[PDB]
């Protein structure tokens, strides 16, 4: 505990993402009803 | 560190908003993705090295 | 016999195809799809891409 910040311990977590295939993990969002035959913005599985 | 642990996160809905908002993390640096925009991006696979 | 004419009708088409194909190149960016860049990275960082 008396060491300087340089030698002090640090817990490191690395989150590696694969972006492409079905999305096993997605962020929090509210799915909405789709609309056929209309010029609209869309976000399918994160594809914008 | 020489034997760093690896967890696989899948079949779940992730919420990175809590991690980004948390002030405890001393240094959070994202390469290739925006920490603010993480909330929306989907991922086909996630690895958590520790 | 119609080589010459046909060749012209080819060459222009060829160029167009190549032009469209150029849309898929990365040019050093993280992704060739502009919307993907906008979504993943914030506007400040994404500006370089």
């Amino acid at each position: 505990p008396t060491y300087g910040v340089g030698y002090q311990p640090y817990r490191v977590v690395v989150l590696s993402f694969e972006l492409l295939a079905p999305a096993t993990v997605c962020g929090p969002k509210k799915s909405t009803n789709l609309v056929k035959n209309k010029c609209v913005n869309f976000n399918f599985n994160g594809l914008t | 560190v020489y034997a760093w642990n690896r967890k696989r996160i899948s079949n779940c809905v992730a919420d990175y908003s809590v991690l980004y908002n948390s002030a405890s993390f001393s240094t959070f640096k994202c390469y290739g993705v925006s920490p603010t925009k993480l909330n929306d991006l989907c991922f086909t696979n996630v690895y958590a090295d520790s | 016999a119609l080589g010459k004419l046909q060749d012209v009708v080819n060459q222009n088409a060829q160029a167009l195809n190549t032009l469209v194909k150029q849309l898929s190149s990365n040019f050093g960016a993280i992704s060739s799809v502009l919307n993907d860049i906008l979504s993943r990275l914030d506007p400040p960082e994404a500006e370089v891409q």
